[PDB]
């Protein structure tokens, strides 16, 4: 799971720099990798690495796909790299949404279990970086409402 | 009683051998998580613990291998191990290889030729003739040949100094004519000792001269008008041309000299005309020479000067070789110390000669000298050694002259039942697999003449056919064929052998079915056999609509 | 000690104790302390394993393959008392017949030389060798020796088939009493022809060397005391075997195989090495090569 995750961000740059097609793709199956771990989401501790992992880069990734998703409702279509791109896009949405209920118990649950504390600092250091940082996402669920393609828009009012 | 006791005393360090590991457990058990940094553990005893159980007191002490197998090879080897790997691919090429170049087929027919053998109603033998005569053709124009090739290079050329050195002096020593006889042998081996002694002296003397300085006088003698002509000390190129001289000069112009020399790379010339530059200790000079020069260098100026009587010049060879001593192998050496010795003796000499031998050339070497008369060579263990070394020399396919070599051998029986069997064994079933073609015609046709044809052909179709035994089991094989002219050939020889109701359908096949198979119940009453018979009908059948 | 050498050997990979090429070098039988019976095959060099015949209550010591006259024969035996023969019918690798006729363990099993029938000798750890003799169909019948040895049977090993051209044969075998005795077959019972004590403690294996058509036949045995002695019979009918030093090892060696032509010993044992011994010119032994 470290080497997927490690490798799908740097690419994601990667992905960028070569072959716009081929990054796109690489960033839509880091996004399934993503949906796959929702989906899964000592053995309890291990859980609540992984979530003070998912809780400041990563979170600034999803920003830049949103700054991407703004980019991307002026231009392009390309269908299957916004097939791609919008299951990227969807996966984002998802994942917070998702992520937010099972977050809240998951969180104070991994403060009890540290009674360790570095994990409790994304708790604490983690909920500040949510707020955000707002409007990258908001200009992109504006734009999601220009198009009136279904969908986007109603992970976006979520 | 005894065994009991230890094994109560073995179950005692076993029980302390537990908490031993208990302990360990219990001092080294690592508990880190989720994820931490490796630790060192005694993670290695557990594994060994098993082990342990799966080879259990005296029992499993001495049950466990202390290895512990050993794998024996016939033509030749195998592999073995237990262990680093337990089998080995080895590369053909590898330390021996000599003995198999020497062996090189031609090393063998060339010498059949000369053989010959006894054509009989089986196997045959062998037969001597101007064997010497033979072998000195054959390794003259053989050698001459082998003179130009293009690789390895410094083994060559020992290997033809060795043969040169055992071949040629054995020729050379195989009222006047006694004297005439004498010259003759001590001028083919004199230049011969040059030609030895050459290269060695060739390039380096070359070198010597165009270098400097002295010595090299002494050089040129050891190889004498050139190494005067490139001289040109006015008195000493005199006394230089009494040299090959083996004229009474000798004694005089030594102890004079010496006498003035005394009184006051001259000193030196003198002792070779002397004509006894070494044994002769009062000079003091070609004995020290040793450590400078080779000892077929050294050897070379005893055999040029030693003294004109034509046997000393051996007799001061054989001197300095047993002379030398620094700190065995050297293969051309021994060769001169086997040529140095006279007969007789045999129950010592005859014995490090096994270890000169130990492949080819000293078989033929103790074969020649044995029959001639000059050397009756004996018996059984250079046999042996001798067999195991042409078998070893047949694994890439040697095997009809040593079958030929081995039935000659004997003696006077015993053996040719062992030969049998190795040819069975040729032809078990890769002499039935390999000889599936013309290639195996020709070797069965080389061996002497026998009715083994037959034997060979038989097992290899067990193997894997009725004709050729001919030329139960039957009746399975019948069974199986439920080809017809096979099948007649092994009627055939059925017959002459002579199952009979089955060799009665036989006979009626000869001359339907459900006829025959009332004939062979007729002659099983004068049924699973039955069954059979019925099933290769079937089969019969099943071929027939095919 | 022992657990100091098991300590000093980790092992790189799981062992076996015998293992033995077919006749005709086409397959390679193996057996382990796992109670398995592999047989592989050989072809070109490559190993290709073919069955896994399980069946033994106990770890397998040797095995040994009959001769290929008999169709295709294995036969294994076993520290659980047992010995087993397999025969194969179209790659039926099936047992055709099973013996538990000894009451400790079976250290060794070899087959007589094939002029002699299909004859199988076995030695017990109870100090007893069961001989098995095919008749015509599935019977076996047995010609058993008790208390052949003092406190057990470690090798067995066939003297090379010698015509009298009325044929009699000689088996000489090494147990744990140091006592390497031969053995003689007259109608059926076998009887002890001479003793050979020069061991100071347990002989290991014991091997019966081919004899190369000649008559000096001879036969090695290593021991416990680290020695290998080759006995040698200067004659036909002279009940001479006079022991010969190979050479001591400060450790055990545990097996001992000839090499057919040339007589070398592949001497296995001692410090997991195993060393090749072909005897000089000069009748002293030495060690050719390290394997």
């Amino acid at each position: 799971l470290q080497f997927l995750r490690d490798t799908v961000f740097l690419r994601y740059r990667t992905r960028a720099y070569r072959r716009a097609a081929e990054k796109w793709e690489v960033a839509e199956a880091v996004l399934d990798v993503f949906y796959k771990l929702l989906k899964d989401y000592a053995f309890k501790p291990p859980g609540f690495s992984l979530m003070h992992h998912l809780l400041s880069p990563m979170l600034e990734l999803c920003l830049s796909l949103m700054e991407e998703g703004v980019t991307q409702l002026d231009t392009y279509a390309p269908f299957p790299g916004k097939k791609h791109l919008e299951k990227a896009v969807a996966y984002c949405f998802m994942l917070l949404n998702l992520t937010l209920q099972k977050e809240n118990r998951f969180m104070d649950l991994l403060r009890e279990s540290h009674l360790v504390t570095p994990l409790e600092q994304l708790l604490q250091g983690i909920n500040p970086r949510s707020k955000k940082a707002d409007n990258v996402v908001n200009i992109a669920r504006y734009l999601c409402h220009g198009n009136s393609n279904a969908e986007l828009a109603f992970e976006s009012a979520k | 009683h005894l065994r009991t006791v230890g094994t109560r005393r073995q179950q005692e360090l076993v029980p302390l051998e537990k908490s031993v590991t208990h302990g360990r457990g219990s001092l080294l058990i690592d508990m880190g998580l989720f994820m931490g940094r490796s630790f060192r553990v005694g993670w290695g005893p557990n594994w060994t613990l098993v082990h342990n159980g799966d080879k259990l007191r005296l029992n499993a002490e001495e049950d466990q291998n202390m290895d512990t197998i050993d794998y024996g090879f016939l033509p030749k080897p195998t592999s073995a191990k237990s262990t680093e790997s337990k089998v080995h691919m080895e590369k053909l090429s590898l330390e021996q290889k000599s003995r198999e170049l020497q062996s090189y087929l031609m090393p063998l027919e060339i010498e059949l030729k000369n053989s010959s053998v006894d054509r009989s109603a089986q196997c045959p033998h062998f037969k001597p003739n101007a064997g010497v005569a033979a072998i000195h053709d054959y390794a003259g124009w053989v050698r001459n040949l082998s003179n130009e090739a293009g690789e390895l290079e410094a083994v060559v050329k020992q290997w033809g100094l060795t043969w040169t050195l055992c071949e040629s002096l054995w020729g050379q020593l195989k009222e006047p004519n006694e004297y005439v006889r004498n010259l003759e042998r001590r001028k083919a081996f004199s230049h011969w000792l040059a030609h030895t002694a050459e290269e060695r002296i060739e390039e380096e003397v070359s070198l010597y001269g165009p270098e400097r300085h002295v010595e090299a006088v002494f050089s040129f003698l050891t190889g004498i008008s050139d190494a005067c002509r490139l001289a040109q000390d006015h008195r000493l190129s005199l006394l230089l041309s009494q040299m090959v001289g083996s004229q009474e000069m000798r004694e005089l112009i030594s102890l004079q000299l010496v006498d003035w020399n005394k009184l006051q790379e001259r000193l030196r010339v003198f002792c070779l005309l002397s004509g006894t530059p070494v044994w002769r200790s009062s000079d003091n000079r070609s004995i020290n020479v040793c450590s400078q020069l080779d000892w077929k260098r050294t050897l070379a100026v005893h055999l040029w000067y030693m003294l004109p009587p034509t046997a000393t010049i051996a007799q001061a060879l054989r001197l300095y070789e047993r002379a030398f001593q620094e700190h065995q192998r050297d293969v051309c050496v021994h060769l001169l110390k086997l040529y140095s010795e006279r007969q007789y003796d045999l129950c010592q000499l005859l014995d490090p000669s096994s270890v000169t031998p130990d492949y080819r050339l000293s078989w033929h070497l103790w074969m020649v000298l044995q029959a001639l008369n000059y050397t009756h060579l004996s018996e059984h263990r250079q046999g042996t050694l001798h067999a195991s070394y042409a078998a070893q020399l047949e694994n890439v396919g040697l095997w009809e002259w040593a079958i030929f070599v081995l039935l000659h051998i004997p003696h006077p029986h015993i053996r040719e039942a062992g030969v049998r069997e190795l040819l069975n064994r040729q032809c078990v079933v890769r002499e039935s697999p390999e000889s599936l073609a013309k290639e195996n015609f020709l070797i069965h046709r080389l061996c002497v003449p026998a009715q083994w044809v037959h034997e060979a052909k038989a097992i290899r179709s067990r193997r894997d056919y009725l004709l050729k035994g001919h030329q139960k089991l039957v009746t399975r094989h019948l069974a199986a064929d439920a080809s017809f002219l096979g099948e007649l050939s092994n009627p055939e020889h059925c017959k002459h052998i002579q199952l009979d109701y089955i060799r009665v359908i036989d006979m009626l096949n000869l001359i339907g079915c459900e006829l025959e198979k009332l004939h062979t119940k007729v002659m099983s009453l004068c049924y699973t056999a039955k069954d059979r018979l019925a099933q290769s009908e079937m089969a019969k059948r099943v071929a027939n609509i095919l | 000690m022992v657990s100091v050498i098991n300590t000093v050997d980790t092992s790189h990979e799981d062992m076996i104790h015998d293992a033995q090429m077919d006749y005709y070098g086409i397959r390679l039988a193996t057996c382990s302390s796992d109670r398995s019976v592999k047989i592989f095959d050989v072809k070109n060099g490559g190993q290709i394993l073919i069955a896994d015949l399980r069946g033994h209550d106990g770890p397998v010591w040797q095995v040994a393959w009959a001769h290929p006259m008999y169709g295709n024969i294995l036969a294994s035996c076993s520290y659980d008392r047992k010995v087993i023969i397999w025969k194969e019918e179209n790659g039926t690798w099936e047992k055709t017949y099973e013996y538990t006729g000894h009451d400790s363990s079976v250290n060794s099993v070899c087959w007589a030389p094939h002029d002699f029938g299909l004859v199988l000798a076995c030695g017990s750890s109870d100090g007893a060798i069961s001989i098995l003799t095919f008749t015509g169909d599935g019977p076996w019948e047995v010609k058993k020796i008790s208390n052949a040895h003092t406190i057990g049977c470690n090798a067995v090993s066939w003297a090379p088939s010698v015509i009298p051209g009325n044929y009699i044969k000689r088996f000489v075998s090494g147990g744990c009493d140091n006592l390497v005795k031969i053995w003689r077959e007259e109608d059926g019972q076998w009887k002890e022809d001479q003793k050979l004590e020069a061991h100071s403690d347990w002989v290991r294996d014991v091997a019966w060397a081919p004899s190369i058509g000649l008559p000096t036949s001879t036969i090695a045995s290593c021991s416990q005391d680290g020695r290998v002695y080759i006995w040698t019979s200067d004659d036909a009918a002279t009940n001479c075997w006079t022991p010969k030093l190979l050479h001591k090892f400060n450790d055990v060696v545990w097996h001992v195989s000839w090499s057919i032509t040339a007589n070398i010993l592949a001497v296995s044992g001692g410090d997991n090495k195993v060393t090749l011994w072909k005897e000089s010119v000069d009748g002293q032994w030495a060690c050719i090569s390290d394997v």
